[PDB]
């Protein structure tokens, strides 16, 4: 929804999860619209430094995740309806990984850019 | 899957045409007039023209009918080749 819509070019930085791309100042108040609950992206801003990606090359702005191919090849088809990109550069902390992979949510990298 | 058509922008300001047309359309999503396009494509190093996905220029047309920096492709729009999907958004 707009809550998830960016407002303003400023200080663009997507999600290495979900590959949310939203700003500092929604992340803030709210952190990540998709894996809250299992990153607590809200309340911190060192933390929320590692666990986004200033880095992203292309967005989509999908809507329709159910009948989306462009959601088939960027395995958002189960996320919910907002602005994602195509290629996140980052990576997370191995403590957080660790956790992640133990509440049973294994970390697939977005990085689908081609190095070379 | 709907169909890509090519739709002329003002040189430089695609970007601010995709912002534009995206704000519309939340403007206007809950009213009797929502956009039936799926999505808008502006490449980072295309300038001219974006690409909209859409099943019918019927659609495009009722999309871009908005601010004037579309009118120019108004008139008449283009398929963009089947096999042209793949190459859209490679960077």
């Amino acid at each position: 929804a707009l809550e998830t819509v960016p407002k303003d070019l400023r200080h663009l930085r997507a999600c290495l999860l979900c590959s949310l791309v939203k700003t500092i100042d929604q992340f803030e108040y709210d952190g990540c619209d998709n894996c809250d609950a299992y990153l607590q992206m809200k309340g911190n801003r060192e933390m929320v430094y590692d666990c986004t990606s200033s880095s992203f090359d292309g967005i989509i702005a999908m809507m329709s995740p159910e009948d989306s191919w462009v959601s088939k090849w960027q395995r958002v088809s189960n996320f919910k309806p907002g602005v994602y990109a195509v290629s996140v550069t980052g990576r997370l902390p191995q403590g957080i990984v660790r956790e992640l992979k133990s509440r049973g949510v294994a970390y697939k990298s977005r990085d689908t850019a081609i190095k070379t | 899957d709907p169909n890509l058509w090519t739709v002329k922008c003002k040189i430089g300001e695609e970007r601010a045409t995709a912002i534009s047309l995206m704000r519309k359309f939340i403007a206007y999503q809950f009213t009797d007039t929502p956009l039936q396009i799926k999505s808008v494509v502006a490449p980072e190093h295309v300038k001219g023209y974006i690409y909209v996905e859409a099943y019918k220029q019927t659609h495009v047309k009722q999309a871009i009918e908005g601010v004037g920096n579309l009118r120019l492709g108004y008139w008449n729009q283009q398929m963009v080749p089947i096999k042209e999907m793949t190459d859209v958004l490679k960077v």
